[PDB]
Order: structure tokens, then C-alpha cells, then sequence
């Protein structure tokens, strides 16, 4: 009922997932730095190739209302009233008066304070709702404060639609409690087999016009960049995801785009500078019934260097594989896919000889 | 009162077995002339409240009732503990003891704590039983007081203005129990004369030794939200004040 | 007290930017790499009898100097303060760019001491290049104590910093 | 008769005087907190008299005084309306207000070595080594150091409190010998708190007021250990003496 | 009789307890700051666990129900300790931006900014079993056989879920060592009491480290306490923990056997 997912990919110099200042995400992880890319990264990478692929997107939109006006002037309301029908849609949900907004904006529409995540078929039916009640809205845009006049059942059932990504990672509405809804996936954050430094970049930026007298660069600066086999790790729980779609065979779609899309997406950080599109070098599915358990620990002793990583790398998660189903026996279903051939990896379970075939295998497996 | 208590009483007299608490007045009056013992406060708009107990300062035992040892003071303390007043000697061992209990104006409630001067301040000034290493003692001993109550409301007012401005609080909590428990040990090292950091035995007074503490408990709990150059900017423009 | 190593480090030296050519020829072709590195074996010969007995203390003298000897002529021919008031210094009077330079010590405050060492010949030189003013004394005893301190230099930095800066905006008035 | 209590361990919460979410520990063990402690190890239910516990003595000296925290710590939050803590009346409250939040203090990192003195505290003693409950220091979360005894019989304990047992590592100058340590004894008397336990009873747990005097005392400095691990060593070097 | 039991558990990058605040709680123990998984976190976490596997034992291993009224025995004998990690830790910041999805004629107005506190490291775990009163209360020496298995069994499958979905902290302890005691329940922290240093990691060493203080206390008081341990390392041998087992459910079951 637990399907988890480990691989090692290296990266070369890409600099994906970058802090606040422009350095890469790193752990103090064992007692060497190691860099990371957050999980929210490579998570938002995964659900917009899975929206991508499997067509459905959500949108999480700080700006629910502007866009259910670009709906209701499209559908014959003049733009005043779009605003005001659409400031009564999210007015007439939620414990308090409405959902709080940001401060007013000139010339746009507030924002809400908090993300809403909803699909974007759901806020066109939002939009519907808004709609037929034109005359009210048109008499309640005349008084200086309205009230919530649209039916909050009706706009509660339409938030509550989910999409696959909302079925797949969950979403959280603090003002309606009764939209959230628990993810079936766990993210691992992506860090390095090996301790690594930052390394540092010198770029000037050069002008194009020749100056007169003096030629110097137009601008010049830093930025950090760093390389490396990165460990990656995924659960999902399958009772949840069927819990959320409800069928058993939508979630048996979620579960192999997941997987499939946790292979091949890249996060995509400064890509148009570094060009870091690379496919992992070895990938481990395990089927569990008990309980998830990640080979992390299996690195946190990092790697020493001067020779090639990836070979160490699978050659250790070989191993603290095996001394895990020694130590923990289970009857789960085991798998893996890699590009070298120079090791057999026998705890890794069965071989495939692609990523695709390991998935389907697995998958249907479960 | 306020409050009007009927209790319905065991047939023996032993114990209470029903309780009524309710009102006996709709219409609120104020109650002319401020309390003698509690300590009062004006606030912005000129109105008059009783400073609100709080549970921090009662993380170090007995820190008010050091009162006796100093701006504002209460009126009761104000008219029978100075020489003004009347008796000879008595003044000489009195000491003061205070009930505070921190809660919520509502009906939520936090702490109680007692808090009687320890024996010890005034007995170590008559060990000696000079007229100057013991004037010079009391000094200290009120001078100590002074510089860690002045550093607990700048240090209050530190973490509440840095807090409000970060985001543009949970801060002052941890920064008052930090603050009192590290300057716990530190005020007690100062009065024996004991060498505590920040202090060098002997000084005339508390020597930057509290100024210190402060630091350290502020730089304790802003710590891990230093990061960001603009919340370190505001972190830092409020610890600045604190430096004396 | 490693200060006082590193004062007659900064006096000899400075003199001999000044009157002997090659020998800072040969210091700051070590500039921004450890010892260890063959650029460096020439520089050994004027680094290596100050230096006391970790490769924190050699790398913060090594470094030190060679950032000492890459001064641009214009840089060289010309309470104790930190690199963070020099750095305040710069931004007031030389007119740099503020939120970019304060940005750039935040970066700077988090690295580790490697990641400290390949920072800061970049940013001294940006200083030192509009003559900025800047006590090298300091400097290597901070850059030593950066090795064994996880934020305790760093922090005075910053801190020295920020507070110098709104100082020199209030007397401004 | 007399026996040597160490406590130790990296968190132990002594608190007085709190009765509501927010708790506060002493800086110092309290009296009933050590001598529940031994009704504990010996079986004493809540409720059976006390005063067999009545006429012991505890001496404590502060080697750490140990940096006080505190603990966050809710009760119930994140379950279902229906599994939430119950009211007085019975019926549970919203689940958004279901959450109890209490913020207990606990003393990290400090480490005191009471002489406890008394009549049979030979007994008692005795039953630290074999418990009837756990034994822990304050709150039952808090785990005491496996040298929880340092001696189980010692002629006048107090003596070796003033010297003879070691110390963690603190600032030993140069010719410089008897290095301060804080003995705590049961005028001259530092503060008054309600320690001495009348019982046990959870239904009507009552106190009455212990006076202490906190006499800064100084021991050799030779007793004091080296920077690291030399602590330990020279302990479990005590211990078997 | 005290059955107690220890786990070097480590933890990746996560946030499995937080303050008030974001940040994950920490003891200063050792002079070095530590990050924590507090007691009861962990101690639902296993209840919890234990109930659910188990389909009033979870009034009396675990004292008493937390949505049920007080029925005379609040005390659970059971005593967890808080978990601590075996090094000094300092806290990681993590800034994370939330995306906002609908474009203006503006890009990257991020739709939230903000950061928060992880860490990582290896927890030193620890836990005690009164099994005498627990089968004085409970009755049954069976019911209280089978219990006693299942709680070890919880307490080292499971991991506290909080930001669990952000980090993938699900993870195996690396050491378990099961000693059945009669005289008294000792934890092995005090063995940290000096944080170990880094850069060459800490499991490996903090397994011997613990062999050592076994060796120490196991000399200055030589008990009749029955004892073994397993391990995800073969590397090295710790004599003074005990007889070594090939798993952990093998261990569990030759503990129970020799509690009975």
C-alpha cells in the first residue's frame, strides 16, 4: 500500500534550487555540507509535467477574483459588475464575513490572503454560480457593504473539487477547513551522496557599443553554482490516493504518472544557463506493505572522492538495501533500473531493463 | 464586589458542597483614589491602570519584592517604609512581600507567585556592621536592581518593536525568560562581589554586567530569524538599543 | 593575541608592496588559493616566519597578504574597525550601491571558512579599489577565528555593519 | 547514615507554585519532588502518609546551575472533534479549540549533588537500586542519569560534599586553588516555598513552607575535572571507591 | 523487571517537532545546543501505532486515554524518554517562495516568501517497560506478553508525522539494543554527554562510543541483566551490548522470551 520510489541522479554544475541570497539549498547532513534541492521544487516540477501529461491542471492563485472576472465579463457582464460578483462569490463563503483580502490594489482586483489550489473547470463553474444570480449581485452592488449573498453550499461543493494534483499532494485552506485535503505523496528533500563545495562563478556581463576611451565590462557579479549525485527519495501511500480519486483505476494512472514524472522532470533553475537536464542513473521501486523506510541513512557517512561517485553511490544503497531486508523482513516488491552494468546490485530485487517497464511493473504490482 | 459568592454549606459545616458565583451589579462605578498597593501605570490618552502581573518575572523568585531597594512606587510602601513616617528603628527590618497573580483580564488565567525579599540582602550589609563597605553594599544592591529592571523593559520593548517591524509577540516571551534566567545568577554574583561576566568585584556599580545578559537572551531568541538582510537590518537597528 | 603577529605582518608587508617589486609580484600571484598550491611555494618565503606553529590561522595570513599585495597601484600608493565598518564606510561616503553590498555581506556571513577564502579577495579588491579604508590586522585575526566560530565573527560583522551605517546616517544631520 | 543522590541528566524540571497550563521549575531540586521520588521507589501510593519521608535533610550543591528552557508542549491538537480531550461537562469542544497548549519549563543541562540525611534513608536508598516505579527528575518524561546513587552508604555525606567528589569543568585560574560551588542547606535564609508534602493524594495535593539558605562554600579546585570527557571518567573513578 | 530499550535513529533534512515558533526543539545539553523529537510527539506517534495494530492494554502499557475520563490509573509505567541528537546541531533555514499561478503583466511577484527551520541527525532514542505492574494490572501475562512485544515493535517501526510530506523522514534506526533489567532502567545518554564532532559522520562512532559506556557501567555494577542487540552494520563488534541478533523482530522475540 506504500509505494516508494529512490534514485541516484547526477547533475553537473546546474544550480537548480537556488536560497535567497543565490546560493544552492545546502544540509549540514552527517557533519559535511551537502547541497540540496528542496522538495517543493522538484515537487512543483512534478506536478506541472503530471498536469502537463495527464492534461487536468489546478491552479494555486493568490488571485481567485480578478480571474473569476475575466469569466463573468466574457459572459455579458460589464466590468463593474464582474468585480462586485466576483468579490460576492468568495464574500459569501467561509465562518467570518468573507475571505480576508489583501489591501486594495489600484486599478486590480484584491488579492486573498491565502493561495487558493482549486482546479480551473471548478472556477469556471464558480463563475456559473456568480451568474445566475445577476440581479442580486446588481442590487447588492449598490450598498455600500455587502453580505455574502450567493448559496455557501454551492460554493463549498465547488472547492472542494479536486484534481489529480490535488488528490496527489493535498491542499490546505485555513478559512475552509472542509476543502483540505491530505496528500498521498511524501517528498523527500534531494541532497548529495558527497560533500560539496560551493563553487563560484565570475561572470562580467560585457557592453556592446565600444566606449571611446575606456572598455571595461558592462556589469560583473558572482553566482554560485555546484554539481553532484544527488539522492532522491518518494513515498506514495496508495490507501490515501485511493481514499482521494475514490477508484482504484484513476489512482492507478496517478500512481504510474507519478512515478514516471519523478523520473523524468528536472526543476528547472537558471536550465537556460546550465542546460542540467539529465536522467537518474539508477532507480530502486519498492512496493512495502508495513511502512516507507528511505535509504538516506545509507549516506549520511559521505563519500570521500577523487574517483567517480555514481558506482560508489549504487554500490552503497546496494548494500544498506540488503542489510535493511535482512534486518526488516518483508514480502515487499522489489525493483530496480540502472545504466551501469559493471555490478549485478542483487538486493535491489528484480532488474528491468527500463524505466518504464520497472514502472509498469510495479505498478501493477500494487 | 463585583462578584457576589453564595456557598450552600455541608450539614455538619465541614465542607461546601454547591457554590453560586454571580453579579451583584449591573452599573459599574470607579472606585475613587488609586489602590495603595498595587503599582500603577499611565498610558498614551493619559488613562491610569495597575501594571498586569507578569509570570516572566516570576521566573526569578522573588524579583519584586526588591522593590523596597529603589520612579514610580506605591503609595502604601510610599508613606510607611521611608523616614518621613514616624517609627525609630523599625524601618530598619521591615521587608516587603507581594501576591501577583498573572492572567487574563477575560477569564483566562497563567500564573501566581508570592514573593518575600530574601533575608539574605539586608543580613549580608550587617555581617560587616560599618558605616561605608555596608553603604557601599546597599549602593551596589540598588544599583544592580536598577540597571536589571532598566534592561528588562528596554529589552521588552526591544523584542516587541523588532517583532512588529520584521513582519511589517511570541518574541518577548522567550526574550523575557531568557532575559531573567540568565540574569538570575548574574545579579546574585554582583551583590557578593562574586565574579560574574560583564562585572569586575569591586566597581562601583553594576558595570555593564546586566547590559550583557540582555544581549545574549535577545541574540538567543532573534537568532535563527537574523538570515534575511532586511529582517537582520530591523533585528539589528533594534538590538543597537540595548547597547547603553 | 595573534594580533600582534599579524600587526608586524601588516606593517613589513606594506612596506614591502611599496619598495621591493618582486616580492609582492610574488605574493599576490597566491591570491585565493591554499598554500598547498604551487602558485603559492614563492610567497612562503615572506609568509611563512610569521605565521605561529588547524590551516585556519595559515590560510587567514597567506590570504591575507596576497589580498594585501593585489591592491591596484592607485590602492597602494596612498574601535579599530572590521571589514563590516569599512564596508558601511563604502557605502556612505565612496557612494556604492547599497542594497547590493549589504546583500553581498549576508553572502558572505554564511559560508564556511572555504567559502569564505573564495569570497573575499573580490569583494576586499572592490573596496580597496576606491580607496576604501580597511585594517588588515583585524581582518586576519577575524578570518582566523572564522575556522572555530559557526557565526560568532560573522555576527560581529554584521552587526558592526548595520549599526555603523545608521550612525553615520544620523550624524548627518 | 546518609546517601549520596546525584542528579543528573540532560533535562529535569523541579517546578512549584504553577497550577494552570503555563508551568515553572525551581532553579534548585524541591523537597517534595525528591521525596516522591523515593515513595516512588519504594511503593508508596498517592495518598499513604508522608511523614515516614518526615525528618530527612538534603544538602544540595549547584555544581551546572544548567540553562533553563521551555518546552512547548499541547495536548490533543490535530485529532478528530470526537477524540479530543473531554470538558467538566462532558461534551468536547470544537476542534479548532479542542488543542490544550501548555508551556512547562524544565531545567537542561544541570547537574546537582544532594546528601541526603536521615533516619532510614539507608532503606531508601537501598530501594533506588531496585524500584518500584521509575524514578525520574520532575516531569516522568525526564530520564535520570544511570548514576543516580553515587554512594549507597556514607558517613556524613555533607563532608563529602564540601570535598572528595568531582566537578565539571569550570575556569580554573592560575595558583589559584578552592574554587566556589553554591551549597544549598535546609535570618539567613534565601527564599520560602512550599515544599514539605503533606500528601500525595492527586484528588488534594497539600504543601507547607520550607525555608533555604544558599551558602556559597569553597572546595578545592583540585576537585574540579578536566575540559573533556575527564569528567565522566573521574566519577565512574569515584563510583567504585 | 525493566525491559528498556535504545535506538541510534537517524533523521535526514526534516522538521518532525517545532516550537511555538517554526523551529525544531532543541536541548543544550553537553554545553552544545541539540535538536529534540519530544516525548509525547514520539509517544503518540507509537500509541497510536500500537493501538492500531493491536485492533484496556493501551491503558495500561501507555497510562491512560487521552478522550477518556481518568479510570484510576492514569500512570502508564511506560516511561519515554526525550529524544536528543547525538551531536550538536545548528538550525537550517530553508526560504521557500509559494508560486502564484495567474500571470500579471508582472513576473515572479511570488505569491508567498517566507522560510522555515529544518535539521538533521542522528537521534539517540530511548524508552523503559515496568513489566511487573504492567502485569500486575493488567492480569493476563499474555495479553501482556503480546503487548510487550507490540510496543517494541512500534517503537522502532514508526516515525512521527509532521512535515513528513515536505521531508521524507521515514527512516530505520541504525542500532537497537534490547536490555532486560532487574535491578534498575538506565538510559545511555550521558554517553553523549560530549557531542561527538563531525565531518566523517556519527553513526559508526556513536555505536561504539555507546559500546563504551556499556563496558563502563556494565563494570562498576556487573548485573544478571540479559541483553543483545542488532545492527544495519556488521563492521564492527560491540561485545558489552550483548549477544548480537540477526534482526530486529528476532531480537524483540528473544527479549520477550526472556522476560517470561
Amino acid at each position: 500500500t506504500f509505494v516508494d520510489i529512490h534514485a541516484i541522479q547526477t547533475l553537473p554544475y546546474s544550480n537548480i534550487n537556488r536560497d535567497d541570497l543565490g546560493s544552492p539549498k545546502t544540509v549540514v547532513y552527517g557533519g559535511k555540507e551537502r547541497t540540496r534541492v528542496s522538495s517543493q521544487s522538484w515537487k512543483r516540477a512534478v506536478r506541472h509535467e503530471v498536469e502537463a501529461r495527464l492534461g487536468d491542471k489546478a491552479v494555486r492563485t493568490r488571485r481567485i477574483i480578478s480571474e473569476i472576472a475575466k469569466r463573468l465579463r466574457e459572459r455579458g457582464w460589464d466590468a463593474d459588475l464582474a468585480d462586485a460578483g466576483a468579490r460576492q462569490v468568495v464574500l459569501s463563503v467561509g465562518k467570518k464575513s468573507g475571505i480576508k483580502l489583501e489591501k486594495e490594489k489600484d486599478s486590480e482586483a484584491p488579492a486573498t490572503s491565502v493561495l487558493f489550489y482549486l482546479p480551473v473547470p471548478a472556477i469556471d463553474e464558480l463563475a456559473a454560480i456568480a451568474d445566475e444570480h445577476r440581479d442580486a449581485v446588481a442590487k447588492e452592488a449598490a450598498k455600500k457593504t455587502p453580505k455574502g449573498i450567493l448559496p455557501a453550499d454551492r460554493i463549498t461543493e465547488v472547492l472542494k473539487s479536486r484534481n489529480v494534483s490535488v488528490n496527489l499532494f493535498g491542499r490546505m485552506l485555513a478559512e475552509l477547513p472542509s476543502t483540505e485535503v491530505d496528500g498521498a505523496v511524501q517528498f523527500a528533500h534531494a541532497f548529495t551522496v558527497h560533500g560539496t563545495t560551493v563553487e563560484v562563478d565570475f561572470f562580467t556581463a560585457v557592453d556592446d557599443i565600444p566606449k571611446e576611451n575606456d572598455h571595461g565590462s558592462g556589469h560583473m557579479n558572482a553566482g554560485q553554482f555546484s554539481a553532484g549525485t544527488f539522492y532522491r527519495y518518494a513515498n506514495v501511500n496508495l490507501d490515501r490516493l485511493v481514499e482521494n480519486t475514490g477508484d482504484a483505476q484513476t489512482a492507478r494512472t496517478a500512481v504510474a504518472e507519478f512515478l514516471r514524472a519523478f523520473l523524468s522532470t528536472v526543476p528547472s533553475g537558471k536550465q537556460n544557463a546550465t542546460a542540467a537536464m539529465t536522467l537518474p542513473d539508477l532507480v530502486h521501486i519498492a512496493v512495502r506493505f508495513d511502512r516507507p523506510i528511505s535509504f538516506a541513512p545509507a549516506f549520511e557517512t559521505a563519500l570521500y572522492g577523487s574517483d567517480g561517485y555514481t558506482l560508489r553511490a549504487c554500490q552503497e544503497l546496494n548494500n544498506y538495501a540488503e542489510r535493511l531486508r535482512e534486518v526488516w523482513p518483508d514480502d515487499a516488491i522489489r525493483g530496480y533500473a540502472t545504466v551501469e552494468n559493471k555490478t549485478d546490485l542483487a538486493a535491489l530485487g528484480e532488474r528491468y531493463d527500463s524505466y518504464p517497464a520497472l514502472i509498469d511493473a510495479m505498478v501493477a504490482a500494487a | 464586589f463585583r462578584h457576589a459568592v453564595l456557598l450552600h454549606p455541608s450539614p455538619d459545616g465541614s465542607h461546601v458542597v454547591d457554590a453560586w458565583v454571580t453579579w451583584a451589579w449591573r452599573e459599574r462605578n470607579i472606585s475613587p483614589e488609586l489602590d495603595p498597593y498595587l503599582i500603577y501605570q499611565t498610558s498614551k490618552e493619559g488613562r491610569v491602570y495597575p501594571r498586569p502581573a507578569e509570570a516572566e518575572r516570576a521566573i526569578w523568585r522573588d524579583l519584586d519584592a526588591l522593590l523596597h531597594y529603589g520612579n514610580y512606587r506605591p503609595t502604601i510602601l510610599d508613606n510607611c517604609t521611608p523616614l518621613a513616617q514616624v517609627p525609630q528603628e523599625v524601618l530598619d527590618s521591615l521587608r516587603l512581600r507581594a501576591f501577583g497573580f498573572d492572567q487574563d483580564g477575560q477569564a483566562r488565567d497563567k500564573q501566581w507567585f508570592t514573593a518575600t525579599t530574601p533575608a539574605v540582602l539586608r543580613w549580608l550589609a550587617d555581617r560587616e556592621t560599618d558605616d561605608n563597605e555596608n553603604a557601599r553594599i546597599v549602593r551596589r544592591i540598588t544599583l544592580a536592581r536598577k540597571a536589571a529592571e532598566a534592561l528588562g523593559r528596554r529589552l521588552e520593548k526591544a523584542c516587541k518593536e523588532a517583532w512588529k517591524e520584521s513582519n511589517s509577540g511570541p518574541w518577548v516571551q522567550h526574550g523575557m525568560s531568557r532575559y531573567w534566567a540568565k540574569a538570575e545568577p548574574v545579579f546574585w554574583n554582583i551583590v557578593y562581589d562574586r565574579p560574574a561576566q560583564g562585572y569586575t568585584p569591586g566597581m562601583a556599580g553594576p558595570g555593564n554586567a546586566f547590559n550583557l545578559v540582555a544581549l545574549a537572551a535577545y541574540d538567543e531568541v532573534t537568532g535563527p530569524y537574523c538570515e534575511r538582510p532586511r529582517v537582520a537590518k530591523v533585528v539589528e537597528r533594534h538590538r543597537s538599543t540595548l547597547f547603553s | 593575541y595573534i594580533l600582534q603577529h599579524a600587526d608586524a605582518l601588516v606593517k613589513r608587508v606594506s612596506k614591502l608592496i611599496v619598495n621591493e617589486p618582486a616580492a609582492r609580484a610574488a605574493l599576490r600571484r597566491g591570491v585565493g588559493l591554499a598554500p598547498e598550491d604551487p602558485r603559492m611555494l614563492a610567497a612562503h618565503r615572506v609568509v611563512a616566519p610569521y605565521v605561529p606553529v588547524v590551516h585556519a590561522v595559515e590560510r587567514a595570513f597567506y590570504a591575507v597578504a596576497a589580498i594585501m599585495a593585489a591592491q591596484p597601484r592607485s590602492a597602494r600608493d596612498q574601535r579599530r574597525p572590521n571589514l563590516g565598518v569599512s564596508l558601511a564606510q563604502a557605502v556612505f561616503d565612496k557612494g556604492l550601491n547599497a542594497d547590493s553590498t549589504e546583500q553581498r555581506l549576508h553572502l558572505i556571513a554564511r559560508q564556511n571558512l572555504d567559502g569564505v577564502h573564495r569570497h573575499l579577495p573580490r569583494l576586499v579588491l572592490y573596496l580597496r579599489s576606491d580607496q576604501v579604508h580597511i585594517d588588515w590586522g583585524i581582518l586576519i585575526r577575524d578570518l582566523a577565528r572564522w575556522g572555530h566560530t559557526p557565526r560568532h565573527v560573522a555576527r560581529e560583522w554584521v552587526q558592526d555593519y548595520h549599526r555603523t551605517l545608521e550612525t553615520l546616517t544620523r550624524q548627518a544631520e | 547514615s546518609g546517601f549520596l543522590l546525584r542528579l543528573a541528566g540532560p533535562m529535569q524540571s523541579w517546578g512549584e507554585h504553577s497550577m494552570f497550563g503555563e508551568r515553572d521549575t525551581l532553579p534548585y531540586p524541591s523537597r517534595s519532588g525528591l521525596i516522591g521520588m523515593f515513595a516512588a521507589a519504594q511503593g508508596v501510593r498517592r495518598g499513604d502518609p508522608l511523614d515516614r519521608y518526615k525528618e530527612l535533610k538534603f544538602t544540595v550543591r549547584v555544581d551546572r546551575p544548567g540553562v533553563r528552557l521551555v518546552d512547548f508542549h499541547t495536548i490533543g491538537g490535530g485529532l478528530p472533534k470526537e477524540r479530543t480531550v473531554p470538558t467538566a461537562a462532558g461534551e468536547r469542544r470544537d476542534p479548532k479549540k479542542a488543542t490544550i497548549v501548555t508551556s512547562r519549563s524544565y531545567l537542561a543541562d544541570a547537574v546537582f549533588t544532594v546528601a541526603v540525611t536521615g533516619p532510614e534513608a539507608d532503606t531508601i536508598a537501598d530501594a533506588l537500586a531496585a524500584p518500584y516505579w521509575q524514578p525520574y527528575l520532575g516531569r516522568r518524561a525526564f530520564v535520570p542519569d544511570p548514576l543516580l546513587v553515587l554512594r549507597r552508604r556514607v558517613a556524613d555525606p555533607v563532608r563529602e560534599l564540601v570535598e572528595a567528589v568531582p566537578l565539571p569543568h569550570r575556569r580554573v585560574e592560575e595558583d589559584a586553588a578552592t574554587v566556589l560551588v553554591d551549597l544549598i542547606y535546609e535570618t539567613r535564609t534565601l527564599t520560602v516555598l512550599n515544599d514539605v508534602p503533606l500528601s500525595f493524594d492527586s484528588k488534594s495535593r497539600r504543601y507547607s513552607t520550607r525555608q533555604i539558605r544558599v551558602v556559597p562554600t569553597e572546595v578545592p579546585a583540585t576537585l574540579v575535572a578536566g575540559p573533556g570527557r575527564d569528567y565522566q571518567n573521574k566519577l565512574f573513578t569515584y563510583v567504585k571507591q
